[PDB]
């Protein structure tokens, strides 16, 4: 899995 | 120990994250929730989806309060859109409390839910700075700490091949061996830390430490791999290849594009090197190191009499991500109250009769303050 893009 | 009822409260499938049961609304609706220290939104599927066995039904919850606001969260991979509200939330194998928390009801999604993962939502455990829509949406753990007596600390034991423990409000000493070593949380957004040195089989990778943390290094239970900045990845692979030269593998293996399989139970762990990350310590010029085995960075793929593996160190353009590859070696204490993260050798980590994961110190490392990106 690959969890936050951005932040 | 006193936290015994929280032990073994995590489940999962390899490479698909770890989840905990959370009970939402009234009457109770229990759902499986992926534990993600790399984001800050609590969100649950709230409409049917081919990959969901169950979902949050807001109309059935008497305590649901609509916030009349949409919310959208994109991840490195995957995204979802939903609707904000608050409701009662308990963790039945967690702390003995009930809080009113923000919840994003996921109504549409893209490449988020995973066929057969058994989870239906995500628990973002990082800080408000990175919450969507903005930092005014209080994350779950913030609500827990503000509304209750529960100490501002949780800890994670992720046991790979899946299960593990999320201890909430403290630490359970059965979950590790040896000593806990702490590294500072550099800034409260992601769980950001500073890597000061990298070794492969004891050999210094010899890159400027600023490279290791460009543009950040984070601890992220919601990411499977150890992800490394491009320049660091390239150097690491070259060194790992050199250390494992008794066997050759295709280029695509090191790129995670090709799998290699061995007859069941014959995987030559011994030919692959150990990898150490040194982390900034709590005292000036003092560091410690964590060391993982190929059992951590070579991941079994699901899944005959053949054990297939994917190389789970990969390239990043957003800094270092210490995902399950790192975390499965260790009991990891997210000591928010003292703004530090602790590591100790995990009592459940996968190893062999020859090598074990390790957490060792102290070492002397100068100018560690300069390693961080500004």
């Amino acid at each position: 899995v690959q969890f936050l893009a951005x932040x | 120990g006193s936290f015994v009822e929280m032990v073994d409260n995590l489940r999962g499938k390899s490479g698909q994250g770890y989840y905990v049961e959370m009970t939402v609304g009234s009457p109770p609706q229990t759902l499986n929730i992926l534990v993600d220290t790399g984001s800050s939104n609590f969100a649950v599927g709230a409409a049917p989806h081919p990959f969901l066995h169950r979902y949050y039904q807001r109309q059935l919850s008497s305590t649901y309060r609509d916030l009349r606001k949409g919310v959208y969260v994109p991840y490195t991979q995957g995204a979802w859109a939903g609707e904000l509200g608050t409701d009662l939330v308990s963790i039945p194998h967690g702390p003995n409390v009930t809080v009113r928390a923000n919840i994003a009801a996921i109504t549409e999604s893209d490449k988020f839910f995973i066929n057969g993962s058994n989870w239906e939502g995500i628990l973002g455990l990082a800080y408000a700075e990175i919450a969507r829509p903005d930092d005014s949406l209080e994350p779950f753990f913030d609500s827990l700490v503000k509304q209750t007596h529960v100490p501002n600390l949780f800890s994670l034991q992720l046991c790979g091949a899946v299960g593990g423990s999320m201890i909430i409000g403290g630490i359970d000493h059965s979950l590790y061996t040896g000593s806990l070593w702490y590294t500072p949380i550099r800034r409260e957004w992601y769980y950001e830390v500073i890597i000061v040195r990298v070794e492969i089989n004891g050999q210094d990778l010899k890159m400027d430490c600023k490279e290791y943390n460009y543009d950040k290094s984070i601890v992220d239970s919601g990411t499977t791999n150890l992800r490394l900045p491009k320049k660091v990845f390239e150097a690491a692979v070259k060194s790992i290849k050199a250390a494992s030269s008794t066997e050759k593998f295709p280029d695509g293996f090191w790129l995670g594009e090709q799998l290699v399989c061995w007859q069941a139970g014959t995987t030559p762990w011994n030919i692959f090197p150990v990898i150490s990350l040194y982390l900034m310590g709590e005292v000036t010029n003092q560091s410690f190191r964590i060391t993982i085995l190929p059992q951590q960075y070579l991941r079994p793929v699901e899944d005959s009499q053949d054990d297939c593996y994917k190389f789970a160190i990969s390239q990043s353009s957003t800094g270092t991500v210490m995902g399950a590859v790192i975390m499965e070696g260790f009991y990891v204490v997210f000591d928010r109250a003292r703004k530090r993260i602790g590591f100790a050798v995990s009592a459940c980590h996968v190893h062999d009769e020859f090598r074990t994961a390790a957490v060792e110190g102290p070492f002397v490392t100068l100018d560690m303050e300069d390693c961080g990106y500004n």
